[PDB]
């Protein structure tokens, strides 16, 4: 009943972001949802003194829309408020659970409200958009989970209690709730999770399984006749990896090449060559030195188009220092398409992400902006959106890490 | 009217008070002019005589355009000083996304802003002063009741406003379309004409109670309506009629307003094309700096001429038929779209022509079209149109598939329409077995700019070129081209650049660079090549001779 107060970064004002044109399709949708919302005094309508604004779009969690508000920018602009648990990443088991509903029964600091507006777009500026602020607290603002942190501890107190080895991290509008249990015991704990979070007022609707996901190791080809391509390629890949393992050679491998060879000639892999690469391959199997999550850096994500639905990603800080790599496939079951198959990426990356540091990182997507700008949404599931930007793929960085 | 509608609340920037503009002293035939003019918009409620505490100044003046008079202020100060709003509509709706209606009338709001209030806690910083004869006495003060013109909260102001007011109306007549920009309001419906009128007489009353003066049913505007560089017809649109400028020098300015004319052509004149004019713009150094007019843009201004001589129109929009675009070729880097319902009935048009790139191919640059088609449908019509497309199937699924980049490729067909749209080479995927085998190297002082580049192949032949004011990077494209030049049909090219690597495999059709669009003929000729990478200095062998070779 009553409000915390809410205030800026000093020195900063409220957003002002464009929202993005959409399809009738989906401006229908948006405007049943917020009517609904505003009977229910969620949101209310707003006059022309106020100048923030906030994108909202129309997705799917099912076959009844939903909306999603992109607060990155209110975010930014709030994140004064106020460990991560480390052994999340290990459990056997992690379950993801939508709590975002139990947001909507607290009101929002009255002077702050004017922060959270939004507008419902028109086709063809026919109209200007329908224009609301939030009265209570929203999906997606980093404030929400802040402000309803202490009704969080109360309800699972309990369950935490019988529980004692059973991990919850919440980010955002999710539960990460993660067991070693097997994994009948496990939905069964979340079973009772929820329903304990159901009759105390508080509404939910993807299991993920830290424990098995590994940093891939580089792969060297194994041939039975390789030519001076082939060795080129060898030796072009190890000499990359060589600026992160420093143990690699390529004296054997390329003394195999002295001469001015075409490309097409078989080169038998001599002896001493062959020990070279063996050793190589077990070089590789190790993992780097000195590579930690430094807390304060952002972190980066990369994505590489590999070919008949895969792709390889790399997260990290400062370059060439992986904190992770992986490689994601996608089956094509109709369609499966490029942008369906990159956005599936970006969210398990950013869910890896949060499971392992608590953050998401930044992407560097390689695809057209207003390619990803128009299409992303038609496959968005995910309550967050991550910051991102668009590059080029350079040549070798994709058959490298293939 | 001043009507009673509700005030919005209005705030000055936090940390800021009122201007205090002190007035310019008046001519005495100004004096008189607005201090009746003041005198009967105080008999009407807009102003208001104000007390000596009142602090706040802000310049008046009077004018009257070379009959009546008109009184002008000047609200730099106070706009600058309050807060911001949401932005009063900037977009305007296009004719293409309009639907159809039998009837549509044209109402113009007499003096919109006057005859809505002002909140009452911001009224004290509209104060202004009409001077007395020459400081002889004190001075008229004044201050405002109504959204004043020109300053900043008025347009959205009155736009809130006025859609608050049309509400209740529109509740009681969902048979009626009514758009509402700036001071207008355009109200279509298909009922029967004398109804219709009929609604336009409540609608207008309507407005009345609520204090906003609407044109008589014999001075609303008559169609084809004149509104913002249209023509609406009935039942067509066009662009109101392009007057390109001769001229025997051209500015950086006249370059722009040309531009400007053109890019409002084309969203109906198929065919137009800015390219090589607006290259003219790469440099813009000043806005009068003439920019002598290259050939290409002669031909391209050229032609433009020629078809802007045929009169052009589009049509309006039908929800229920289908959305279709085609996209023809246009000469090098520049392309043309149609979209329609109708075979050959346009809702409108345009161009792209983007390189965004020092380098590109056609397919990439169509499905760039296919992109910003995409973009605009869904503003305009929101939904994306289905595409009939100059290139098959097997050409782009193979280009999307070996695309390093994430493509979204929409339902199309294919319209065999010349010229279509092909991969005009492709590299081979596998070194090729009988060809000879180049292995390439440039080299460049980065202090003189001399170089050269240099070649070693396999069957024992080697040579080296020499090159002046280039660089590292044109030399390595350089010995590419150097081994195409000198290699039969099949040929293997090994280099150590991932620059010049990274260009090729691109597989680029057209070039800003010259040597570029010579290596692009050179593989176009060829049957087959092979392009390969090492690493520089790590003595492979071929490319550890010609390093030698060309370094010396
Ligand atoms: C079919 C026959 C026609 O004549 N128009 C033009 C298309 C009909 O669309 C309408 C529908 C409802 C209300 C007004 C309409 O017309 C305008 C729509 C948008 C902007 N407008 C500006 C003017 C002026 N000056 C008129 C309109
Ligand atoms: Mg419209
Ligand atoms: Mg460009
Ligand atoms: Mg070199």
């Amino acid at each position: 009943i009553e409000t915390v107060p809410v205030k800026l970064k000093p020195g900063m004002d409220g957003p002002k972001v464009k929202q993005w044109p959409l399809t009738e399709e989906k401006i229908k949708a948006l405007v049943e949802i917020c009517t609904e919302m505003e009977k229910e005094g969620k949101i209310s309508k707003i006059g022309p003194e106020n100048p923030y604004n906030t994108p909202v779009f129309a997705i799917k969690k099912s076959t009844k829309w939903r909306k999603l508000v992109d607060f990155r920018e209110l975010n930014k602009r709030t994140q004064d408020f106020w460990p991560h648990p480390a052994g999340l990443k290990k459990k056997k088991s992690v379950t993801v659970l939508d709590v975002g509903d139990a947001y909507f029964s607290v009101p929002l600091d009255e002077d702050f409200r004017k922060y959270t507006a939004f507008t419902i777009p028109s086709i063809n500026n026919e109209t200007p958009g329908i224009r609301y602020q939030y009265n209570v607290l929203p999906q997606g603002w980093k404030g929400s989970p802040a402000i309803f942190q202490s009704s969080m501890t109360k309800i699972l107190e309990p369950f935490k209690k019988q529980n004692p080895d059973i991990v919850i991290y919440q980010y955002m509008d999710d539960l990460y709730v993660g067991s070693d249990l097997e994994i009948g015991q496990h939905r069964t704990k979340i079973e009772e999770l929820r329903q304990h979070l159901l009759r105390w007022g508080l509404t939910t609707p993807y299991e993920l399984h830290p424990d098995k996901w590994t940093v891939q190791p580089i792969v060297l080809p194994e041939k039975d006749s390789w030519t001076v391509n082939d060795i080129q390629k060898l030796v072009g890949k190890l000499n990359w990896a060589s600026q992160i393992y420093p143990g690699i050679k390529v004296r054997q491998l390329s003394k195999l090449l002295r001469g001015t060879k075409a490309l097409t000639e078989v080169i038998p892999l001599t002896e001493e060559a062959e020990l070279e690469l063996a050793e190589n391959r077990e070089i590789l199997k190790e993992p780097v030195h000195g590579v930690y999550y430094d807390p304060s850096k952002d972190l980066i994500a990369e994505i590489q188009k590999q070919g008949q639905g895969q792709w390889t990603y790399q997260i990290y800080q400062e370059p060439f220092k992986n904190l992770k790599t992986g490689k994601y496939a996608r089956m094509r079951g109709a369609h499966t398409n490029d942008v369906k198959q990159l956005t599936e990426a970006v969210q398990k990356i950013t869910t890896e992400s949060i499971v392992i540091w608590g953050k998401t990182p930044k992407f560097k997507l390689p695809i057209q902006k207003e390619t990803w700008e128009t299409w992303w949404t038609e496959y968005w599931q995910a309550t967050w959106i991550p910051e991102w930007e668009f590059v080029n793929t350079p040549p070798l960085v994709k058959l490298w890490y293939q | 009217p001043i009507s009673p509608i509700e005030t919005v609340p209005v705030k000055l920037k936090p940390g800021m008070d009122g201007p205090k503009v002190k007035q310019w002293p008046l001519t005495e035939e100004k004096i008189k002019a607005l201090v009746e003019i003041c005198t009967e918009m105080e008999k009407e409620g807009k102003i208001s005589k104000i007390g000596p505490e009142n602090p706040y100044n802000t310049p008046v003046f009077a004018i009257k355009k070379k009959t009546k008079w008109r009184k002008l202020v000047d609200f730099r100060e106070l706009n600058k000083r309050t807060q911001d709003f949401w932005e009063v509509q900037l977009g305007i709706p296009h004719p293409a996304g309009l639907k159809k209606k039998k009837s549509v009338t044209v109402l113009d709001v007499g003096d919109a802003y006057f005859s809505v209030p002002l909140d009452e806690d911001f009224r004290k910083y509209t104060a202004f002063t009409i001077p007395s004869i020459n400081n002889e006495t004190p001075g008229i003060r004044y201050q405002y009741n109504v959204l004043p013109q020109g300053w900043k909260g008025s347009p959205a102001i009155f736009q809130s406003s006025m859609t608050k007011i049309l509400e209740p109306f529109a509740a009681q007549n969902p048979d009626i379309v009514i758009y509402q920009y700036m001071d207008d309001l355009y109200v279509g419906s298909d009922l029967e004409i004398g109804q219709h009128r009929t609604k336009i007489e409540e609608l207008r009353q309507h407005l009345l109670r609520w204090g906003l003066t609407t044109p008589d049913k014999k001075h609303q505007k008559e169609p084809p309506f004149l509104w913002m560089g249209y023509e609406l017809h009935p039942d067509k649109w066009t662009v109101q009629p392009i007057v390109l400028p001769e001229k025997d020098s051209w500015t950086v300015n006249d370059i722009q307003k040309l531009v400007g004319k053109l890019n409002w052509a084309s969203q109906i004149y198929p065919g137009i094309k800015v390219r090589q004019l607006s290259k003219l713009l790469r440099g813009t150094k000043a806005l009068t700096e003439v920019i002598p007019l290259t050939e290409e843009a002669e031909l391209e201004l050229a032609e433009n001429r020629e078809i802007l001589k045929e009169p052009v129109h589009g049509v309006y929009y039908d929800p229920s038929k289908d959305l279709i675009a085609e996209i023809q070729k246009q000469g090098q880097g520049q392309w043309t779209y149609q979209i329609y319902q109708e075979p050959f009935k346009n809702l409108k048009t345009g161009k792209y022509a983007r390189m965004r790139g020092a380098h590109t191919n056609d397919v990439k640059q169509l499905t760039e079209a296919v992109q910003k088609i995409t973009t605009e449908s869904i503003v305009i019509w929101g939904k994306t149109p289905k595409f009939k497309l100059p290139i098959q199937k097997e050409t782009w699924e193979t280009w999307w598939t070996e695309y390093w980049q994430a493509t979204w490729i929409p339902e199309w067909e294919f319209v065999n329409t010349p010229p279509l749209v092909k991969l005009w080479y492709q590299l081979e995927k596998e070194p090729i077995v009988g060809a000879e085998t180049f292995y390439v190297d440039g080299a460049a002082n980065r202090e003189t700019k001399l170089g050269k580049a240099g070649y070693v192949t396999n069957k024992g032949r080697q040579k080296v070129v020499p090159l002046t004011n280039t660089t590292n990077q044109k030399t390595e494209l350089q010995a590419i081209y150097l081994a195409l030049q000198d290699s039969g049909l099949e040929v293997n090219i090994v280099t150590d650049s991932q620059y010049a690597l990274g260009i090729i495999q691109a597989q680029p059709d057209k070039s800003e660079s010259e040597l570029v669009n010579q290596i692009i003929e050179q593989l176009i000729k060829k049957e087959k090549v092979y392009l390969a990478w090492v690493p520089a200095h790590k003595g492979i062998g071929g490319n550890e001779q010609v390093d030698k070779l060309v370094s010396a």
